[PDB]
RNA sequence: UGAAAUGCGCAGAUACCGGGAGGAACGCCGAUGGCGAAGGCAGCCACCUGGUCCACCCGUGACGCUGAGGCGCGAAAGCGUGGGGAGCAAACCGGAUUAGAUACCCGGGUAGUCCACGCCCUAAACGAUGCGCGCUAGGUCUCUGGGUCUCCUGGGGGCCGAAGCUAACGCGUUAAGCGCGCCGCCUGGGGAGUACGGCCGCAAGGCUGAAACUCAAAGGAAUUGACGGGGGCCCGCACAAGCGGUGGAGC
RNA sequence: CUUUCU
């Protein structure tokens, strides 16, 4: 579809806080979504997946989600 | 049927009530060539229709047939082991095929000595919903369903 | 028994059976059913036709206890899934909301031989 | 499960919610990606630590390459001592299947798989390709630096391909091309990685490694077929759908 | 399905 990336402005993606921006490259099932969406670097697509995983260890962001109408 | 999907053969309409169906019929009263005597008796037994009821032959007869029609039927199938019964629905030309085929077969299953009475009475208890077709039928539309199962192939 | 007029639907279809069972809103269990409670025994329980049946049965059980409505949650994979599903929704029951909620390690335990093939 | 049975379940199993224990492994990200000399390395955090790339062109001044032996590292399995043990699982105990089934399938299940310390030192330890250096068209995709950031310039990973090489398949600035240096290795097949001896190892075993006898081959790549319980496309009374038969009786 | 041998 559109990209995550193409939807917003500046951000700093070593922001391990703004769960406001990062909860969009996670799925409808809180998985990190793949670049093909995220529409990132390689380089910060890694970044990413990194601060992701900080936020979810904070309890900020989800490891799951089950997923709603199948 | 490799290639092409086989034309229905087209029948000659009926020579009394001008009705395709019922040399259908005919057809499968006939023995050995005999169009004739297949005929007389068709005829002879519409006779005895009327005689033992004022019903019309034709409307009784159409709507025998249509008691014997089986909806839904049992095809036997392989599953890389096993043969199952395989319930699905039934082709309209199949319907009134098997219909036929049965009217005759369950016909000359009767004690009545002459082909005509024979023909005529199975006739008459199948539009009731009574003859021995509509067991050999009931009998098949009971055995798909009672293996309902097996429905999610269908192939 | 009691009176629940809605609650949760669980269906756990696996390659071998599905088993519906039906809940209070809080997940403590109404009724239940499954391949084998119908007729069915050995490898027509994993049918979706099983599922269909069970789904209905147990749909009807909770009816029993004056049920109006349910949270749907499927679990696995398997033939009968979205007929259990089907069911439901034409039981009279009505189905809210329904959820794929089929549990998956983060890689966690060696699986049975069967299942690495993945390997 | 093909279908089952063994098995578990009214001491109440399965499915469902809540709480707790433990063991082991980290889903998405994840790649045709990255790192390491190899083995090999994957949740997140901190500390300790090895390598390596780019820019400046500031320093030393041939201080270099290779490397028998030595020394160290070295997947899994295996061993010792002591922990630990959730799941999986050689052996083993059962159920199926089968002509039989010491298997393939199902149900149990010990070693082991996990940790620490000490052994073992092997491999399809593979790119089946020793290390270093210079030289010889390009194009394209990718990871990671720098620039005047359309484009240029380093380092790394792929694909197609100049010249060229190759038995062919293929290689082709990441050479298997053209050259130099230094190391390791080969010398028909079987006997045989056997015997003997030595060294190492707790053991299992490992390294080194023959001969007699015996064969006229053993091999590699590619060609045409043929075949497949490989693939794709398609036919035929081939099967299906039908109607009549044979197999029964007499002749 | 099933197929050990030839
Ligand atoms: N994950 C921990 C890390 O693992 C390494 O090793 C340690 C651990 O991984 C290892 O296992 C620990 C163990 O500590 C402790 N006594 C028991 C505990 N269950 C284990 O836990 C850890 O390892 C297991 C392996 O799956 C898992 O629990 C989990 O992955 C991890 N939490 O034991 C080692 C020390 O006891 C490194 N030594 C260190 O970076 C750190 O402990
Ligand atoms: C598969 C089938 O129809 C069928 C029929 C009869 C016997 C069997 N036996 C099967 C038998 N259950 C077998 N298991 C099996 O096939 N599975 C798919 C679990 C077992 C290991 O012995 C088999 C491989 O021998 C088998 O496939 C036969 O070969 C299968
Ligand atoms: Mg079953
Ligand atoms: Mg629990
Ligand atoms: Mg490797
Ligand atoms: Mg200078
Ligand atoms: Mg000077
Ligand atoms: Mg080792
Ligand atoms: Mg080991
Ligand atoms: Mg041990
Ligand atoms: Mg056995
Ligand atoms: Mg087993
Ligand atoms: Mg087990
Ligand atoms: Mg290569
Ligand atoms: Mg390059
Ligand atoms: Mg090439
Ligand atoms: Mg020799
Ligand atoms: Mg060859
Ligand atoms: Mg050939
Ligand atoms: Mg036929
Ligand atoms: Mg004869
Ligand atoms: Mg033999």
């Amino acid at each position: 579809k559109a990209k995550v990336k193409a939807t917003l402005g500046e951000f700093d993606l070593r922001d391990y806080r703004n769960v406001e921006v990062l909860k969009r490259f996670l799925s409808e099932t809180g998985k990190i979504l793949p670049r093909r969406r995220t529409g990132l670097s390689a380089k910060e697509q890694r970044i990413l997946a990194k601060t992701i995983k900080r936020a979810r260890i904070l309890g900020l962001l989800p490891f799951t989600e089950k997923l709603v109408r199948k | 049927a490799r290639r092409r999907r086989a034309e229905v053969r087209q029948l000659q309409p009926d020579l009394v009530y001008g009705d395709v169906l019922v040399t259908a019929f005919i057809n499968k009263i006939m023995r050995d060539g005999k169009k004739n005597l297949a005929a007389r008796i068709f005829y002879d037994a519409c006779k005895i229709i009327q005689e033992k009821t004022g019903q019309e032959p034709l409307k009784v007869f159409k709507q025998a047939v249509e008691n014997v029609k089986p909806r839904m039927e049992v095809r036997s199938r392989r599953v890389g082991g096993a043969n199952y019964q395989v319930p699905m629905e039934v082709s309209p030309r199949r319907q009134q095929s098997l219909a036929l085929r049965w009217l005759v077969q369950a016909a000359n299953q009767r004690p009545e000595r002459r082909a005509a009475v024979r023909i005529a009475h199975e006739l008459m208890d199948a539009a009731e919903g009574k003859g021995g077709a509509v067991k050999k039928k009931e009998d098949v539309e009971r055995m798909a369903e009672a293996n309902r199962a097996y429905a999610h192939y269908r192939w | 028994k009691r009176q629940v007029a809605s609650g949760r639907a669980y269906i756990h279809a696996s390659y071998n059976n599905t088993i519906v069972t039906i809940t209070d809103p809080d997940g403590n269990p109404i009724t239940w059913s499954s391949g084998g409670v119908i007729g069915y025994k050995g490898s027509r329980k994993g049918t979706p036709y099983a599922a269909q049946l069970a789904a209905l049965d147990a749909a009807k059980k909770a009816m029993a206890y004056g049920m109006q409505s349910v949270d749907v949650i499927v679990r696995g994979t398997g033939a009968g899934r979205e007929q259990a599903i089907r069911a439901l929704q034409a039981s009279g029951l009505q189905v809210k909301s329904i959820v794929d909620d089929t549990p998956v390690p983060h890689n966690g335990c060696r699986p049975k031989k069967k299942f690495r093939k993945a390997s």
